[PDB]
């Protein structure tokens, strides 16, 4: 049979949330910036031999509308927390997402993956070690991705599914 | 009106005439921001709104447009440079028809703007209100129907013509 997972992609404006999602869904890289209000996608995949339906909620980077954002977090089962490796502010924003997720879901252990996107670019401002150290302090995986080259895209989403499954085993 | 200029947009839906919306621009209270929108409506600086798209329309909230530089919802520019500061927050988002500047945070006004179709008071103090629909609110309501929850429009809504009414 199969299972279904509600994945929520969060992160600051322009980090590549939609580009990552569109690579997963449509297998092409959106070169242009089309700022998101809200979009949802579905994809059937096999992860670790187990078929599942991924429900992906692609959120806007904006952080107003707390009622809507709280609802995203209540319904979501796992969170892709995306920053861009050439945007230090977006990396500094990460802890706010983790704190808001822990608060809304009333738990210190919520399935999450830290994603450092745009790794194809030569303009890095956030060191891999810096992001690895942050992910270690949360006890979550860290994955470097490029939506442009597709590097790490499947890995980021599949790892998030593994994190949900590990959480459900507890 | 004895003081505030009036400008118009002739709105098109996939190139076809929908109708005219006119705006009173509150130069009496928001002169720099009103003057930017006026000049962009006449095109007198060599650029402006003519031909641009209402790219984001969300029923119950607003019709947003004004990106004539990138044509994708991320751009626009003012008559003062790429961006200009928030002039004042004297006026508030009190109901349908309010004309207010879109932005990307403090002091990032360019040319993008929105027409409220409802009271949007949570934007007070963050977006500079500078005008209101004078005639053609029915046309704004017609435009609103082409929008959707995520802002995407079912037909292309453009400013086919624009200018100043004396
Ligand atoms: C949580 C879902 N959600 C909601 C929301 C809230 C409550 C209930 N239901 C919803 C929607 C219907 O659930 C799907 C909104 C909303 C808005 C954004 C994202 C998700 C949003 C949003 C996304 C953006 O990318 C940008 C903005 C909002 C602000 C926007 N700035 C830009 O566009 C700028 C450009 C202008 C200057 C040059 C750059 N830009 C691209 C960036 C990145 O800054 C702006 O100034 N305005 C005007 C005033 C109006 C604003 N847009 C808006 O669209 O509000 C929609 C509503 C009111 C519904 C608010
Ligand atoms: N070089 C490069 N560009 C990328 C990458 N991911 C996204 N981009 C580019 O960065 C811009 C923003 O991408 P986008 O996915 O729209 O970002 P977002 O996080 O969804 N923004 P929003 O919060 O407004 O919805 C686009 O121009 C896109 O092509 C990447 O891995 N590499
Ligand atoms: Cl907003
Ligand atoms: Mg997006």
């Amino acid at each position: 049979s199969m299972t279904e997972y509600k994945l929520v992609v969060v992160g600051a404006d322009g980090v590549g949330k939609s580009a990552l999602t569109i690579q997963l869904i449509q297998n092409h890289f959106v070169d242009e910036y089309d700022p998101t209000i809200e979009d949802s996608y579905r994809k059937q995949v096999v992860i670790d031999g187990e078929t599942c339906l991924l429900d992906i909620l692609d959120t806007a980077g904006q952080e107003e509308y707390s009622a809507m954002r709280d609802q995203y977090m209540r319904t979501g089962e796992g969170f892709l927390c995306v920053f861009a490796i050439n945007n230090t502010k977006s990396f500094e924003d990460i802890h706010h997402y983790r704190e808001q997720i822990k608060r809304v879901k009333d738990s210190e252990d919520v399935p999450m993956v830290l994603v450092g996107n745009k790794c194809d670019l030569p303009s890095r401002t956030v060191d891999t070690k810096q992001a690895q150290d942050l992910a270690r302090s949360y006890g979550i995986p860290f994955i470097e991705t490029s939506a442009k080259t597709r590097q790490g895209v499947d890995d980021a989403f599949y790892t998030l599914v593994r994190e949900i499954r590990k959480h459900k085993e507890k | 009106s004895m003081v505030n200029p009036t400008v118009f947009f002739d709105i098109a839906v996939d190139g076809e005439p929908l109708g005219r919306v006119s705006f009173e621009l509150f130069a009496d209270k928001v002169p720099k921001t009103a003057e930017n929108f006026r000049a962009l409506s006449t095109g007198e600086k060599g650029f402006g709104y003519k031909g641009s798209c209402f790219h984001r329309i969300i029923p119950g909230f607003m019709c947003q447009g004004g990106d004539f530089t990138r044509h994708n919802g991320t751009g626009g520019k003012s008559i003062y440079g790429e961006k200009f500061e928030d002039e004042n927050f004297i006026l508030k988002h009190t109901g349908p028809g309010i004309l207010s500047m879109a932005n990307a945070g403090p002091n990032t006004n360019g040319s993008q703007f929105f027409i409220c179709t409802a009271k949007t008071e949570w934007l007070d103090g963050k977006h500079v209100v500078f005008g209101k629909v004078k005639e053609g609110m029915n046309i704004v309501e017609a435009m609103e129907r082409f929008g959707s929850r995520n802002g995407k429009t079912s037909k292309k809504i453009t400013i086919a013509d624009c200018g100043q009414l004396e």
